């Protein structure tokens, strides 16, 4: 257990352990779930609160007039890393006069996020990104680590009591890449229903969505452009 | 007698010993790896064999004796990151030379570069002091061949029987009782002796497959590494 | 590197600083030197025994000059020995430029001696484990100084390092003087010498350097066999 | 025990045990060979689908690093993307400044020099990667190089890295290497891969197949698979 | 890296410090020094360490060391640390001297000195200076003067000093012995050779195990007198004919 | 040190920023309301001596013209945030001509919230109210040592913050008027505190859209705690 | 630089070296000092010299500025460094605005220092507590204090050192807005506080005042023993 | 020129056992006079002392400079400074502003601090030392007080006729001459004392 203090070290298995203390630590953020179409990337969050009377902690946050990210884990790395993205995506577009495609935005995060895990003296980042955006070849969800290796998937779903919401991206992969937008969005929190406890129902107030389709700017609604989303639904069975 | 952290960095211990250094004398005793040098005369002869239990391993890129300089050569111990970063270092210093004064380097000036190099890696803690040992040869004008070695802890020395790596107090031993006769040295009796030695060390004696031969002359001062055809020739001119 | 910077040789409750005590303890378990001042010049003398028949008597030089006129020996590691020989190269020769004008052995004493102290109180790294012994005949009166990991240094009338040093002194305060020659220096640097060294003494065992007032002379093994073949 | 933490100290018996543990962090990862054939080079990797969750054509570890080199890496990946820029920004260094194509040797040994840098100091740690190295060239011929996490580089014929590094060079030997192009190499990789770990201890894999050489006329890029589909019709009749 | 970290500034588990004790305690083990109450003119006693009889004495100065031209020192402790610290010193008067072209007052100079010693007190994290060191000199605005310095920093100005544990004592015969009024450099000297008489445990006081410097006003000049052995052979003399004198009430 | 600076839990979050949120605990408490008339803001100064000045103890100090604060706990890096705060409103005046808004005050203050590094120094010990008053009305936010910085209605900090928050639980709605609130707020107060409510110990902080300048209540104050 | 932070945070929440090292200054020389309506009296105890030595160099009350007045605890020498730092920065703001110094302004500077000072990367925060009396605007009398963290903190009276609790309890009678307010007696009754120090020799006593439009007076041991005669003269009157 | 700012004139002389150096006495700008009594010749320890003409500025600089650097030296060994050290530390600290020069020309007068050897240098504004046995000479003027030295310099030569022969030289070398004049100092020395003259000079 004395080996088991910094980044450096290595472990007598090989398992260096602070990595695996920031994917724990990644595990008890929000819940999210971001899954694309043919056509369409939409990203569904959940919020919590403090207490009663205060606002939730926003979590689908804005990057670029194509990116829109979630998160989870800590939010200072969280905006520190947002400041990052925003300027890597208007310095790209200053120069070539581009927007940049999502998979080399992501290996600049992977390869910043290289050196705090490798030297002494810094920290991995507790983080939970979920990327979705539009290069020519349509949309993409890509999500992250603080361990850098970030995958591409079709539907993630990382955060607290996640791995039931990816079980209903199991049973319901097949259907997601044809249907359009509102139904799509429905199986997004009929994700998010399951990563709630049964006793209580998912409300207007703590959900956010965030779409970006490869005509459609990326765009954040929270309770008003959500009370039409929320409609639609039955109850579980109990 | 362990006190402070002297199990650890550098700093000198109780009694007047410290430990790091004298742990990497033995950090060439992982390579598996046995060399010999041998200056008599006007020829100067390198010697070392390879470990290759691989078919799909290579040959060529396997050879540790390294054309450092047109005159000068060397082989190399201990395991195989130092001793190229060594290697690296080695020619970049001889470049250096040529360039800042004009004239080719002798071995002697730049084995005791080594040596500094080594002291400075040596001085800092938190620095790995790199264990591999380095033998060079050269020929030097008014001297003829030179041999010379350069430890970790950046003692270099100079001289005639000379063999480091693993099983070396057993080489010493041969090479005192061998090194004694007055005999002298006409290049035959360098390589003869040299094959020998390693096969009254390791006693395998074996196929021209397995030795480097690095050889300098003064007949030739470039640095000259064998080919299988003669070494088997020296092989089969010593098998009697 | 990352540039920690801290040292490792602090305070003991005693007041004591055990790294630099270590240190002197490794030097005194070193190879022994001997260094006489007579009334004209001084001779340095050291003892060096090859581990092997194998090694050579014409590569490594332990008496060493620093100008033309002013000796250097060690008792000591040479690894060491060598970094501060060519600092004090450096040191001597910014010297010469500055002045135009031959160094004297009190001014680099000063100098290498500072160099050394500040190594004993920077970041991290070890003291040298080398205990000079710096001679030179400048303007008629030759000297000699001692140095030590210290930093400190002293001036001596004969002295002696390394390994039985304190024999090799008691038998220098009853055998050497205040008067004599370089001749008669050499006679008993090399009786005190060989008073600790092993029996085979040669003229490849020992290696001497005197200093005329002529300047800074290194004897050739084929004097030191004129001389060491039974001096007395 | 105690000595194995710091990444510049040695041990009471001589080695570094920050080097040996990531050495081993590399033997739980996924399985990689590869293979040269006279006019070519061949790499596979064994890559693993996790439950049902990937997209059949994320993450490659084939990389591709020059016009005419690609790496084929094992380990972790993110220190592996990291090593993989670092070497096109060598290769990108070397074009710039001599115009022409990086041989292979020259590259192998400045990434094997700055793996050896992050191998020294407590700074930092060593590397999880294991990689491979493939070249072309019509003046050169067919260059495979392979580079541990110690540093050490040399050549091979053929290489694997991963849990079956013996299991796959047991029968890597057996391959009549030299008398065969690489559109039989192919096929043959794929039953080196299909062959081990079918189906015992995980569910699924998938193939990735690197290609250099002369049928690409010096260019290096993953095969077609699905052009002449040479796996699966000669899987099916590897299994008797 | 972190687990080689000494204490090197850090506040006890107690209250107090650590390093500034122990560099007291270093101080301790030293040569023996002292000044004296001379309204003109101002005196040092200094006790030889390492008087084995094969030295040079070839410099003339084992202890003081002549800093500017109207000011020495004295010293105690470990010898190259301070000899950093008179280069320093040297360096810092004959800047003063180069901006002003006045010398300098020498309190602003110790102050200056103490500054040095304490930034390496609070941050800095190397050894600190284990070295309290002496301090005679002249001015235009108080005159002759004493000053004692300490590794902490904190600087005396007093009128007969202190040094260790071999001096607490003479500072307890300076008290016990207080003068006052007389400027006679003769009487302070034979109360200086009574100090250390005790002080030392050289048995009957051969002057070659002492040395005294003085520093008196001449006119213009204020030069510093490192005298010679013979005077200090028939000051012991005199001060024996003293020791006949308090045996004479027996 | 016990595991210190940079380094994760097996189970959750940084020891140290948990320490942090530990260490906020020990300070004086304070209340903030919003309410759509404006932003009511009361704290409690905790005066021990009679030669202790009442007000010369700052915990209200003033941002901008139209931006007051409230702290906890530690002070002096509490009023080297407040300084810098200060300056970045300053400069977005400078190169804007108009008001940084309050969430960008506070953006502007998180982003080095935790930029603690020691190398390539330590995290802050203040917990921050901040009220203000924006173009969308009035706004109270609130802040951590973290950086988790989040919109509240009406926030309690720092010692007895519990039993603050749930009583203030009970009385707060949407709809509440400001003096209705202040008198609210300062019940809560007394409460709280142990000594008796008089006029040195607390001070109240009121802005308004209309009111924009004089964040404050001098003695009258006086008069608002009489009419309890 | 040495990248190790002394200001860690403990397990429940305080710092091992702040409020720690205010015990530095809890072993100290004890100081106090009050402000007057018109004349501010402040002063150090505990001379203790060798009582054949000098103490014109070991004053431990200065100035920054002719208007300005310092005192200070714990150990000298980081009072030395801050106060000629302080010296340095009074007059730099006379180098800026032309005004004389406030107080505040000066106090400010010293705290956001020694605070800064110990936010920094491996530095041993200063070990003194230092007290800053001065009236400058139109001669309104203040006096602030100090506090190893850095926290100014403005009084009316003041009481530092060894065993400022017996001395602020002493000051506890000593509140008095009569306290018949002469400049003679406010100084007699701060020198009853002074001896009301735990050894009280009389003779080790050092107060100065200011007229708040002069500068620093040093006072000397004969009135200082009037006001010791009249204050037992006082002790017998109650008698 | 700029050497002509403010005037000046040094002359050195090596006599039989001894050294006279001397120089003027005026300073002020181009046209305009303003003090008679400034210092161009400073001592630097004892029998040997140093003159500075050219720029007034770089005089009291590299004259405050030099002092530093010898006190420094000075207290560093005890021994005093021989004069070839002397001229090769005014080289240094010349040749250090080799495109930022100060605008002086050094001469250095100095007897041996062992024997009663003379010696007599001159430097250039870069520090192109020069060891000459006759004179050296410095300043504005300087053919004046070449032709001067040549017509009445002799090689052995008691202190009397040397202080005679400089005065008589620097005398009429510098009526002749336009900006530098109004009164001359002479310091005439030798192994026993010190001595200094001021001369009736021509105040026109």
């Amino acid at each position: 257990n004395q080996y088991d203090n910094d980044v450096t070290v290595w472990s007598p298995q090989g398992r260096i352990h602070q990595i695996e203390y920031a994917m724990e630590a990644v595990k008890q953020g929000s819940a999210t779930v971001g899954l694309k179409s043919k056509t369409h990337a939409v990203l569904v969050a959940l919020k919590r609160a403090q207490s009663e009377l205060a606002a939730h902690q926003k979590k689908i946050l804005h990057v670029d007039n194509h990116i829109g990210i979630s998160i989870a884990g800590l939010t200072a790395d969280a905006r520190l890393l947002c400041n990052f993205m925003r300027q890597e995506c208007l310095d790209s577009r200053f120069v070539f006069d581009r927007p940049l495609p999502v998979s080399r935005l992501v290996s600049l995060i992977g390869s910043k996020t290289q050196i705090p895990t490798q030297r002494y003296g810094r920290r991995p980042y507790g983080v939970g990104l979920l990327i979705a955006g539009y290069d020519d070849m349509g949309p993409h969800i890509f999500q992250t680590c603080p361990s850098a290796n970030y995958f591409d998937c079709r539907a993630m779903s990382i955060g607290a009591r996640s791995q039931s919401a990816r079980t209903y991206l199991e049973r319901h992969m097949s259907e997601f890449m044809e249907c359009n937008l509102n139904e799509l969005v429905k199986h997004g929190l009929r994700a998010l229903r399951e990563t709630l406890p049964a006793e209580q129902d998912l409300t207007t107030k703590n959900v956010s969505i965030g779409i970006v389709g490869k005509d459609l700017e990326f765009t954040i609604y929270d309770d008003d452009d959500v009370s039409p989303f929320l409609e639609g639904l039955e109850e579980r069975p109990q | 007698s362990s006190a402070g952290f002297d199990r650890h960095i550098t700093i000198f211990s109780p009694e007047g010993r410290l430990y790091q250094v004298e742990y990497a004398f033995k950090a060439i005793n992982q390579g598996g790896l046995t060399s010999v040098a041998v200056r008599g005369k006007d020829c100067a002869v390198i010697v070392t064999q390879k470990k290759v239990p691989d078919k799909l391993l290579d040959s060529s890129t396997v050879t540790h004796l390294f054309k450092i300089t047109e005159n000068i050569g060397c082989v190399m111990t201990g395991m195989t990151a130092d001793s190229r970063s060594q290697v690296q270092r080695a020619r970049y210093e001889a470049a250096n030379w040529k360039y800042k004064y004009g004239y080719e380097i002798p071995v002697d000036m730049l084995c005791k570069r080594i040596a500094d190099i080594s002291q400075v890696y040596t001085q800092n803690a938190e620095m790995r002091p790199l264990g591999c040992c380095m033998i060079l040869i050269g020929i030097d004008e008014e001297q003829g061949p030179q041999v010379y070695k350069c430890d970790p802890a950046g003692y270099y020395c100079g001289f005639k029987a000379t063999a480091a790596g693993v099983k070396q107090t057993e080489s010493t031993s041969f090479l005192e009782k061998k090194v004694k006769k007055k005999f002298d040295w006409t290049f035959e009796q360098t390589v003869e002796t040299a094959i020998t030695c390693l096969s009254t060390v390791l006693s395998i004696d074996f196929k021209p497959s397995e030795i480097e031969v690095g050889v300098v002359t003064v007949e030739n001062p470039k640095f000259r590494i064998l080919t299988e055809a003669e070494i088997d020739a020296h092989l089969v001119a010593l098998a009697e | 590197e990352r540039g920690y910077s801290f040292s490792l040789t602090t305070f003991s409750p005693s007041g004591k600083l055990v790294q630099i005590e270590y240190a002197l303890a490794a030097v005194a378990g070193g190879a022994p030197s001997v260094g006489i001042k007579a009334a004209n010049g001084v001779v340095l003398a050291t003892e060096k025994k090859q581990k092997s028949i194998l090694y050579d008597e014409r590569s490594v030089h332990k008496v060493e000059p620093i100008t033309k006129h002013i000796g250097l020996v060690y008792s000591g590691m040479g690894p060491d020995y060598r970094v501060l020989v060519h600092r004090a190269r450096k040191l001597a020769q910014q010297y010469y430029l500055v002045y135009q004008e031959p160094i004297p052995t009190a001014q680099l004493v000063q100098r290498v001696a500072s160099v050394m102290q500040e190594y004993t109180q920077s970041g991290g790294v070890r003291p040298f484990g080398v205990s000079l012994l710096i001679c030179g005949w400048n303007e008629g009166r030759p000297y000699l100084f001692q140095s030590d990991p210290s930093g400190a240094y002293f001036a001596w009338k004969a002295t002696a390092m390394g390994k039985n040093y304190v024999n090799g002194k008691t038998f220098l305060e009853k055998r050497y003087n205040e008067d004599l020659e370089l001749e008669d220096a050499i006679h008993t640097a090399i009786l005190t010498l060989k008073e600790s060294f092993e029996g085979q003494m040669t003229e490849d065992n020992i290696e001497v350097g005197i200093c005329n007032e002529a300047g800074f002379r290194r004897l050739t093994p084929t004097e030191v066999k004129d001389y060491l073949a039974a001096i007395a | 025990t105690g000595y194995d933490l710091s990444a510049s100290t040695f041990s009471p018996d001589g080695r570094v045990f920050q080097v040996e543990y990531a050495m081993k962090a590399v033997e739980n990862s996924s399985t990689a060979i590869g293979i040269r054939c006279k006019d070519g080079v061949v790499f596979g990797v064994e890559k693993l689908v996790l439950s049902k969750l990937y997209e059949e054509g994320s993450n490659k570890r084939l990389f591709n690093v020059d016009r005419h080199v690609g790496m084929a890496v094992a380990g972790l990946l993110a220190d592996a993307r990291s090593l993989a820029d670092i070497a096109r920004e060598e290769a990108s260094n070397f074009r710039s400044n001599f115009g022409y194509n990086i041989p292979l040797k020259h590259l192998a040994d400045r990434v094997a020099m700055y793996v050896h840098a992050y191998t020294l100091y407590s700074a930092v740690r060593p590397f999880g990667c294991s990689f491979m190295l493939g070249s072309y060239s019509v003046n050169d011929g067919a260059q495979l190089y392979m580079i541990d996490p110690s540093g050490v580089s040399y050549g091979y014929w053929g290489c694997a890295i991963g849990k079956a590094r013996q299991a796959a060079k047991t029968e890597i030997e057996k391959l009549q290497m030299k008398e065969m192009t690489c559109r039989d190499i192919v096929k043959e990789v794929a039953k080196i891969i299909y062959i081990v770990h079918d189906e015992v201890k995980d569910k699924a894999f998938e193939l990735e197949l690197s290609w250099v050489g002369e049928l690409t006329n010096g260019r290096h890029e993953i095969v077609p698979k699905d052009i002449r589909e040479e796996a699966e019709k000669y899987a099916k009749e590897s299994l008797k | 890296s972190r687990r080689y970290d000494s204490r090197t500034t850090i506040f006890s588990p107690e209250g107090r410090l650590y390093q500034v004790e122990y560099a007291m305690e270093a101080i301790g083990h030293a040569g023996t020094c002292l000044g004296i109450l001379a309204n003109d003119g101002v005196l040092l006693a200094a006790e030889r360490r390492n008087i084995h009889k094969l030295l040079d004495e070839v410099f003339f100065s084992e202890k003081i060391y002549k800093l500017n031209e109207d000011m020495a020192c004295s010293v105690a402790g470990i010898t190259s640390d301070a000899n950093v610290l008179t280069n320093e010193l040297r360096l810092i008067a004959q800047r003063y001297l180069l901006q002003y072209q006045e010398p300098i007052p020498c309190e602003q100079l110790v102050t200056a000195l103490c500054d040095i010693k304490q930034a390496y007190t609070q941050f800095g994290g190397k050894r600190p200076f284990g070295v309290s060191l002496l301090y005679i000199g002249w001015d235009k605005h108080y005159g002759f003067q004493l000053y004692q310095s300490d590794p902490s920093g904190n600087y005396g100005g007093w009128k007969a000093t202190c040094i260790g544990n071999n001096s607490a004592a003479a500072v307890s015969m300076l008290k016990q012995d207080y003068k006052e009024g007389e400027m006679t450099l003769k009487s302070a000297l034979a109360l200086a050779i009574k100090v250390l008489n005790k002080t030392m445990d050289v048995s009957k006081l051969s002057a070659e195990k002492v040395e005294i410097a003085t520093l008196t006003r001449e006119n213009g000049k204020t030069v510093i007198r490192v005298l010679k052995q013979k005077e200090v052979e028939q000051l012991i003399k005199k001060h024996e004919e003293e020791e006949a004198k308090a045996e004479r009430e027996k | 040190y016990d595991r210190g600076v940079n380094t994760f839990s097996p189970e959750g979050r940084l020891f140290q920023v948990e320490y942090a949120i530990e260490a906020i605990k020990l300070g004086s408490t304070a209340i903030g309301i919003q309410t759509s008339e404006g932003v009511c803001l009361a704290v409690e100064k905790r005066i021990t001596s009679p030669l202790m000045e009442p007000s010369s103890i700052e915990k209200i100090v003033e941002i901008d013209a139209h931006i007051g604060c409230a702290m906890s706990g530690l002070i002096a890096d509490a009023k080297t945030l407040i300084d810098k705060a200060r300056v970045e409103t300053q400069n977005h005046w400078f190169t804007y001509n108009e008001t940084m808004t309050v969430e960008s005050v506070t953006q502007a203050v998180s982003n080095l919230a935790l930029q603690f590094g020691e190398e390539d120094s330590r995290p802050f010990g203040v917990a921050l109210l901040f009220g203000g008053v924006d173009e969308k009305g009035p706004q109270l936010f609130h802040m951590d040592p973290s950086g988790t910085f989040v919109q509240c209605d009406a926030r309690a900090i720092g010692s007895a913050s519990e039993g603050a928050q749930s009583s203030l639980q009970e009385v707060y709605h949407k709809s509440m008027t400001l003096k209705e609130a202040i008198k609210s707020s300062l019940i809560i107060l007394k409460q709280v505190m142990e000594e008796k409510l008089n006029a040195t110990n607390i001070e109240l902080a009121t802005v308004q859209p209309g009111q924009n300048f004089h964040m404050f209540t001098k003695e009258e104050l006086e008069e608002v705690i009489k009419d309890i | 630089s040495y990248d190790r932070a002394i200001t860690v945070f403990s397990p429940d929440g305080h710092l091992f070296q702040v409020e720690y090292a205010q015990e530095a200054v809890k072993k100290g020389s004890t100081a106090v000092g009050v402000r007057g309506r018109d004349i501010v009296v402040l002063g150090v105890e505990k001379k203790s010299v060798a009582k054949l030595q000098d103490e014109r160099t070991v004053r431990k009350i200065c100035a920054l500025d002719d208007n300005v007045c310092m005192a200070f605890a714990g150990l000298t020498a980081d009072a030395r460094i801050v106060i000629n730092r302080a010296r340095v920065e009074c007059q730099s703001h006379r180098l800026t605005v032309e005004d004389p110094v406030t107080v505040e302004y000066i106090t400010r500077y010293i705290a956001s220092l020694k605070q800064r000072y110990t936010q920094s990367n491996g530095r041993r925060p200063f070990g003194i507590s230092a007290l800053i009396v001065g009236f400058d605007f139109d001669g309104t009398p203040r006096l602030y204090q100090t506090d190893p963290s850095g926290t100014y903190h403005a009084w009316k009276a003041n009481a530092i050192g060894r065993g400022a609790k017996s001395v602020r309890e002493f000051l506890e009678k000593n509140y008095t807005d009569e306290a018949i307010e002469t400049d003679d007696l406010t100084i007699k009754l701060v020198i009853k506080a002074l001896l009301e120090v735990v050894q009280s020799g009389g003779k080790n006593i050092e107060l100065a005042v200011m007229r708040r439009d002069q500068s620093l007076k040093i006072l000397n041991p004969e009135e200082i023993e009037k006001y010791v005669a009249e204050i037992e003269k006082e002790k017998e009157e109650n008698e | 020129s700029i050497m002509s700012y403010n005037g000046g004139a040094v002359m050195a002389m090596k006599g039989k056992n001894c050294v006279a150096i001397a120089a003027d006495r005026r300073f002020g700008i181009q046209a305009q006079m303003v003090t008679t009594d400034f210092q161009k010749i400073f001592p630097m320890g004892d029998r040997l002392y140093i003159g500075l003409a050219g720029l007034a500025t770089d005089v009291q600089t590299v004259a405050q400079r030099l002092k530093f650097r010898l006190n420094l030296y000075e207290l560093k060994e005890g021994r005093q400074i021989k004069p070839y050290t002397l001229m090769s530390m005014v080289a240094n600290l010349l040749y250090e502003k080799r495109f930022g020069p100060y605008y002086t020309e050094p001469v250095i007068a100095g007897l041996d601090p062992k024997t009663f050897k003379p010696f007599i240098c001159s430097l250039d504004l870069i520090g192109c030392p020069m060891v000459t046995d006759d004179f050296v000479v410095s300043g504005t003027c300087a053919e004046q007080m070449y032709g001067m030295c040549e017509s009445l310099w002799e090689p052995n030569m008691d202190p009397d006729h040397l202080f005679e022969t400089i005065s008589q030289a620097m005398l009429n070398a510098v009526d002749r001459d336009a900006v530098s004049g109004m009164g001359v100092i002479v310091h005439i020395i030798e192994k026993d004392k010190i001595t200094t003259r001021t001369l009736k000079a021509r105040m026109d």
